[PDB]
């Protein structure tokens, strides 16, 4: 029966032609009488494409090909949080089963335009630089974006690290599900990776989805989609994840691999052209739902590597085209010091403001401003021997708001605490300390504040913004503990 | 008469019908399945079997699928009807409020007005926005590069624009979501709903919209465009007016058929462009203009890839626009709404000819005292306002006064700030400016001009200052 | 003339004509 | 069962076989040669039809000529038995020393180790070269890389690592040479017979050799990776030791099947690339690795087309990597060797949880005065630098020195120097450099900072620069 | 390799340098003598057409360079010096050159014989 | 492009014209320093010759070595030695420009044919800097050095 079944006309680099399989639907699964299995791309008037999950040496010409009445889908809910699976939900940490009950089809359609409310609810990172001055809403799709090894992963790693703080506690409202998804990275630096995530006890809340170099091409293509469903379980029942995508270059790569064998045409950088939808699919279905539909939501941090800093080729302008937002991060920032290496005035939030609480909205802004005078100047910095005060003032500002930018890695931060520590540089309590002191510094004066008060800490969050009381009692603490530090 | 699905790759599907065939860009209805799957017919192969290009996902598509052929191109609802709806690129409703009932149905695929139905004079769009109608006015019927991108009056701007045209010449506006953000789209509609331009209540709506998302296949973003552009037709030619047509974003229409391009097997052209770069573009273009019954203008968005202004994209599309609105965040910054840059936004019908004599020198008397003021800005910093001549204080004060007037308050933020919005007359705009460059408001302070209508109503606000 | 130079002809103009001051 | 030749164009040949079909992978042996011709199986083409690349010149094949399947893929020798030998792609010996006498075999191809067999364990391996150990330096068990474009230094670097870390090794070696010069291997191996570590009398040698040089065709080129790679598997997991793995080149494996792609009816990606690249890569990269069973630190010479870094091949490269070493030839212009990046250098271990806050806030800073000069070069070059700030200026001459003190003559470069060489040990290094950005000596001329070793021979050699 | 073993290095410093010290104010004795030499090297690695130079030569005029002799020399002179010297060793000095090529070494020697020679020959060549 | 590069491999004398040369007012707008002559050899061409010439060819190549500092900074951040460099080459590349009989309505100037001595006098005598003295302009569309001395007097 040429209907339900079909033989191996041809086979190889991962592209087996069949003949028969009549009934065989568009990007269907079948199976090879070997085991492996094989997903139907492309279906010709006297073949059909199949895309072949595993080693070629397993298929043959002339064997058997099945249609199993499959449906690709993946294991999705809670069991999956502290669990390492494979691009379809495999267990791959030597655990054994996922103990799941639900599953989900992981080719599907973004929630339309009527179901959805405003990106409004903060997505905090605990990265002062991004929470502060590119600030990531409940819902919104922000690129992470630089070249190789600027500090991308981190980004979004930190993040997730950060959560921990929310999701120990009592509010519902404001925990936060993750899952990384890893796409074409090597297995030891994933391994380091989900260390990194158990030592700081992030793993029990975090879904690792890892599709490795040695996975064959489709897996690193379906991973993305398959991470993507498992956190729609949680944007779907009242609940709210958060999705990293790491990377889609090499995603857009293994695609770009199937295409090509596949002798569909190529395009520039001989990508074909479905590439942007592949990308803009997978980014549509994060999204901030309404009450109505359960008011869930799923963040998408997407990640991609530029070459030399080319934010205008193909695969980087479909990202930044499609996301609502980039944190773009450079070489020559992280070796002038300056780490998390975020470029503050090319990231950008489309979202913005919209997704700050009101504490973090009001220091910001003034950050914000003032660092931007200062970029007008920044210039004038080690060729100016004879500046009017007023552009003195700008630089010196400008000098130390950057240093209270760069951060340790691992430590998230609390968003009070962030406020604080902006509050020392907007209001000029640092303008007269020296630049290469200031992290220092801080180091000292947030252990002081977070250890001594407590009180003030908490008042800073539940007042939404800083009161005159608060204003007073940050006055006094620093004034002092700024006399005692350069004593 | 009913074909088979012979092939499917990807978006393109081809499919084998045994008697008539449906020629190219016919609409092709797939059966059996949940959702509707049209076929756009691309080409004709040989051997009965045709080239389509799918409007949506293919997944589930199985060899020998039933394909109805509908006749005709792709039609989609036009008519009053539409007002207020949200429809996607084959005419459906996607704002889940039910069928839209109308009486007609056209397709999204016309060959431009002839020769002889073009309208040989230039006329000017009053949009009643101070910046626009002074320095780079709308011609009826023509183009317009919208720059800016984000957080820049980009949505209030379009939002006053439906407002104007609908008040001051009785059309109604169309706006044309190319690879719109679903979230952006939903945002988009919202801030319509409040701002009045679309009302869910009554009928009173102004704009229609038509949302080609950016996860919808290559072929639906290539013909929103052409979706919104024929509900635009029937405004202009079944009704005689002056429309409105947003197009966002013009590049995304540029790539999209970019894609179709790349899906169909043909070879790129310079920087990977389609060969058919400039006739896309051309037979979507040329239906945007005055005929003899109406006219339509269209305000399309541009991003310009790598900031090139020579990248095949821009520099084709350039070739159609008559105006460009710049829309700067230096501008924002100082408090100016609309944001527009007075210096970068262009005109081509700002040629005394078309505008007139007078509309002519009133505009490149502005145009130059803030040229001037930019030339001073140095010697400001330098040697203060007070080291200079006499002459030189004079277009300072004038400078800063026309900057501010060409400020002014919108109705569709009526609702944000309290302040009542001026759709201000041709006339006025052009006396205004003409008045103050000749220094009749020289003794008026500065503030006085600030976010105001007409003339009259600065030397109301200098009275009121206590 | 002075210490300082990036002033065009400054210094040359009198090193042509030519202790010196500057 | 046996095939026959149907066509040969270049390295590619399509054998057909009327019974029994060779799965992908087989080896075929080529009938009636003089010299043993393997062919492996790439694809089914249909009609009982594979597409096999060949091992050696195909020159004398004819069509209808007897080919058979050995019914597995290439299997090398395994064991104590391939130390101080020297093989080729197919496990031949190549050094006219007879058989090898092994107890058992191995495929060239196989499995990578899975997630649950990897190890997280990461402590410095330190080089005694000053760049490498400060400002990126290389884990025990780690993946270290060095790219690098033509004539930069990767070999000269590789045998340094080799004379500083390889003969004080208490496990075995391993040297594949990949699509690199034949002259090279002859150089290796007589050198290593002075130093000992192989020994042609009896059985104390620590390296074994493969090698498959520029002079071989594609296929050899695209195999001889794996069968290096599969001598180092064995020592890894079937004795469990400390296996050292040297690979120059690695981007050679890349070429080689870029040489053939076209021929295997492949549309091209860009840059000319098989567009399976990347997962050709990925399934060779991940068998190159520690495991819980062994550890296998691995050092890969990494080629750049011309100069790109962006290029597909070595770009794919990096994530496969715990520590990269990035030589420039900018850098090597100025005599600066070893020609290493100091801003574009990497270490999953440069971090002060690893290597302490005193070696990691050294690096950092001698990266920021670097970072802060590269920026300030193009400017006070036509700027002139009399308006520099006396803050500016002093940062200027520190890290024109520190620069200076990177460069190091090499043990296995003083024909290339003149200089004797100098190993410098991880303190000693650190220390230097901390004493540099201290400003201990400002007062010190540049050149006096340039191709020594410790941060004596730069004072030293001030004085004899004082006449 | 006696005269030749540090020079490659040296000069892809020196021209570093040079372009370092493009903007010219006061610099150290150790950058102004790197200079010095380097100007005078690039002199001496100067060649005509269809004359290659036996070995011997070659080791005679690069040393001449290395060991500083030409250090005081106008740059602008050394092709002139390099030919009268060359010459002069040619004719007069034929046993010095039969045992640097014969040797293939400069010993104890002929490294005094050298110096002797250039030194003397240098000033002649410069009253 | 491949058509002309591989046709240099086809010459014995190339003559390289350069578009940003003629749009400067030098015709003919030979690149003096892109043109090349197998027969450009002392013993074919005598060495007074080959010495003028790439003296001629070494001036020129300095003073576009100095031209991106001048493009910045210009004329005034130059040594007193580099000046005479540029001043020496400008004559230099003027004095190579010539009025053709064929060009004469183009150019305004009756048509100049020079003699080989009279090329190389004219300029072995700007290089030992015989017309320092001289401004640039004389040198613009004449024939023999003669001329160019006669066009100065006459700029008074
Ligand atoms: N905030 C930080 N401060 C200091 N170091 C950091 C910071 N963030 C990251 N790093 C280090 O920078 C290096 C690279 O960061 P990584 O997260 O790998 O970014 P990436 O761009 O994803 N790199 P890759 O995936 O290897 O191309 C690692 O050594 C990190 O430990
Ligand atoms: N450490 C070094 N010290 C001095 N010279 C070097 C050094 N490394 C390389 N070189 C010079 O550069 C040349 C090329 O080195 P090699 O290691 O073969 O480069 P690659 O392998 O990057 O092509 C060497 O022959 C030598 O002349
Ligand atoms: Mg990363
Ligand atoms: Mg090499």
């Amino acid at each position: 029966d040429l209907e339900e079944t079909g033989r191996v006309l041809s086979i190889g680099d991962g592209i087996a032609r069949v003949h028969g399989l009549r009934n065989v639907q568009a990007e269907e699964m079948v199976e090879f009488s070997s085991g492996l299995k094989g997903m139907s791309l492309n279906l010709e008037p006297d073949n059909v494409g199949v895309v072949v999950f595993g080693n070629d040496k397993l298929i043959k010409e002339g064997d058997i090909v099945k249609r199993t009445g499959a449906i690709v889908d993946v294991p999705v809910g809670e069991e999956l949080l502290g669990r390492v699976v494979d691009a379809l939900g495999n267990a791959i940490d030597g655990k054994g089963p996922i103990g799941s009950k639900a599953r989900r089809r992981v080719g599907l359609k973004a929630p339309g335009i009527i179901p959805r409310i405003s990106v409004r609810e903060p997505m905090q990172t605990g990265i002062k630089a991004v929470d502060s001055l590119v600030p990531i809403g409940r819902g919104q799709r922000e690129l992470i974006i630089g070249d190789r090894q600027t500090g991308k992963t981190s980004i979004a790693i930190d993040t997730i690290i950060n959560q921990k703080r929310f999701n120990d506690g009592t509010d519902e409202k404001k925990k936060l599900y993750c899952i990384y998804v890893a796409i074409g990275q090597k297995r030891s630096t994933v391994a380091q990776l989900v260390k990194r995530l158990t030592d700081a006890d992030a793993m029990k809340y975090t879904i690792v989805v890892s599709a490795t170099a040695s996975d064959a091409a489709p897996l690193q293509y379906l991973a993305p989609y398959s991470g993507c469903s498992m956190g729609e379980y949680f944007r779907d029942n009242g609940k709210h994840a958060l999705i990293i995508y790491d990377d889609l270059s090499k995603q857009a790569v293994a695609y770009r691999q199937m295409s090509l064998l596949l002798r569909r045409p190529p395009g520039r950088e001989a990508y074909p052209g479905d590439v942007f939808y592949l990308h803009s699919r997978l980014l549509e279905r994060a999204a901030k739902m309404n009450d109505a539909f359960g008011g869930g939501s799923l963040t998408a941090l997407p990640v991609i590597e530029t070459q030399a800093g080319d934010v205008s080729a193909y695969i980087p302008t479909n990202v930044i085209s499609i996301t609502d937002g980039q944190i773009f991060l450079e070489t020559e920032l992280f070796y002038k010091g300056i780490r998390p290496a975020i470029n503050v005035g090319l990231s950008v939030s489309r979202v913005g403001s919209a997704a700050q609480t009101r504490a973090m909205k009001q220091v910001a802004g003034t950050m914000k401003l003032e660092l931007a005078q200062y970029r007008e100047v920044a210039a004038f910095a080690q060729f100016g021997s004879d500046l009017d005060a007023a552009t003195q003032q700008l630089l010196s500002r400008g000098v130390r708001l950057t240093e209270l930018l760069k951060q340790g890695q691992y430590s998230p931060m609390a968003i009070e605490e962030q406020v604080a520590v902006i509050y020392a540089g907007v209001r000029g309590y640092l303008d007269k300390l020296e630049p290469s002191k200031i992290t220092k510094f801080e180091n000292a004066f947030l252990s002081h504040v977070i250890s001594q008060h407590q009180a003030l800490l908490s008042k800073i969050r539940t007042d939404g913004k800083i009161s005159e009381e608060s204003d007073a009692k940050l006055k006094e603490i620093v004034t002092n503990f700024l006399a005692g530090f350069e004593a | 008469t009913t074909g088979r699905i012979v092939a499917v790759i990807g978006a393109v599907v081809d499919v084998q019908f045994d008697e008539g065939l449906p020629p190219i860009l016919n609409a092709l209805e797939v059966q059996g399945r949940e959702t509707r799957l049209v076929l756009e017919v691309a080409q004709h192969l040989g051997e009965s079997t045709v080239r389509t290009i799918a409007m949506d996902g293919t997944e589930g598509l199985v060899r020998g699928q039933k394909v109805l052929d509908s006749g005709a191109p792709i039609r989609i609802p036009v008519g009053p009807e539409t007002l207020g709806r949200i429809m996607n690129v084959i005419g459906e409703p996607i704002d889940e409020r039910g069928p839209i009932k109308t009486k007609q149905f056209a397709a999204i695929h016309a060959e431009a007005p002839e020769f002889v139905e073009m309208s040989v004079e230039q006329e000017i769009l009053v949009t009643g926005i101070k910046v626009v109608d002074l320095l780079a006015p709308y011609a009826k019927g023509g183009k317009i590069g919208l720059f800016g991108g984000a957080g820049v009056g980009k949505t209030v701007l379009i939002m006053e624009l439906i407002n104007n045209v609908a008040k001051a010449h009785g059309g109604y506006s169309v706006f044309a979501g190319v690879g719109e953000r679903t979230r952006e789209g939903n945002d988009l509609y919202h801030e319509m709903i409040e701002s009045g331009v679309i009302n869910l209540k009554d009928a009173t709506s102004k704009v229609a919209l038509v949302y080609g998302q950016m996860n919808e296949p290559p072929g639906a973003r290539a013909r929103v465009a052409l979706t919104g552009l024929t509900v635009a037709e029937y405004f202009r030619d079944q009704e005689g007016q002056d429309v409105l047509l947003f197009i966002d974003n013009i590049f995304r229409f540029t790539q999209a058929g970019s894609e179709v391009s790349a899906l169909l097997g043909r070879i790129p052209s310079a920087v990977g462009y389609q060969p058919t770069l400039a006739t896309d573009m051309g037979t979507m273009q040329e239906r945007i203009t005055t005929t003899k019954k109406g006219s339509i203008t269209s305000v399309q968005a541009i991003y310009v890839p790598a900031d090139d202004l020579t990248d095949p994209a821009p520099a084709t599309t350039f070739a159609h626009l008559d105006a460009t609105t710049v829309l700067s965040r230096a501008i924002a910054e100082l408090g100016i709404y609309p944001a527009v840059d007075p210096l970068d936004s262009t005109s081509r019908i700002m040629d005394p000819n078309i505008v007139g004599s007078e509309h002519y020198d009133v505009a490149r008397g502005v145009q130059k005292i803030l040229q001037d003021y930019k030339s001073l800005q140095d010697i400001i910093a330098i040697l203060g306002m007070d080291e200079l001549s006499e002459e030189d204080k004079l277009t300072v004060s004038r400078a800063r006064k026309i900057q501010r007037f060409l400020s002014q308050p919108f109705q569709v933020a009526e609702v944000f700030t309290g302040h009542l919005g001026k759709l201000v007359p041709l006339k006025e705009t052009i006396k205004g400016f003409q008045q103050i460059l000749a220094g009749e408001y020289d003794h008026l302070p500065e503030q006085a001009f600030y976010m105001v209508g007409p003339i009259e109503e600065a030397v109301a606000k200098a009275d009121k200052l206590a | 003339s002075s210490d300082r130079g990036l002033c065009g002809a400054i210094h040359s103009s009198v090193a042509k004509q030519m202790i010196g001051v500057g």
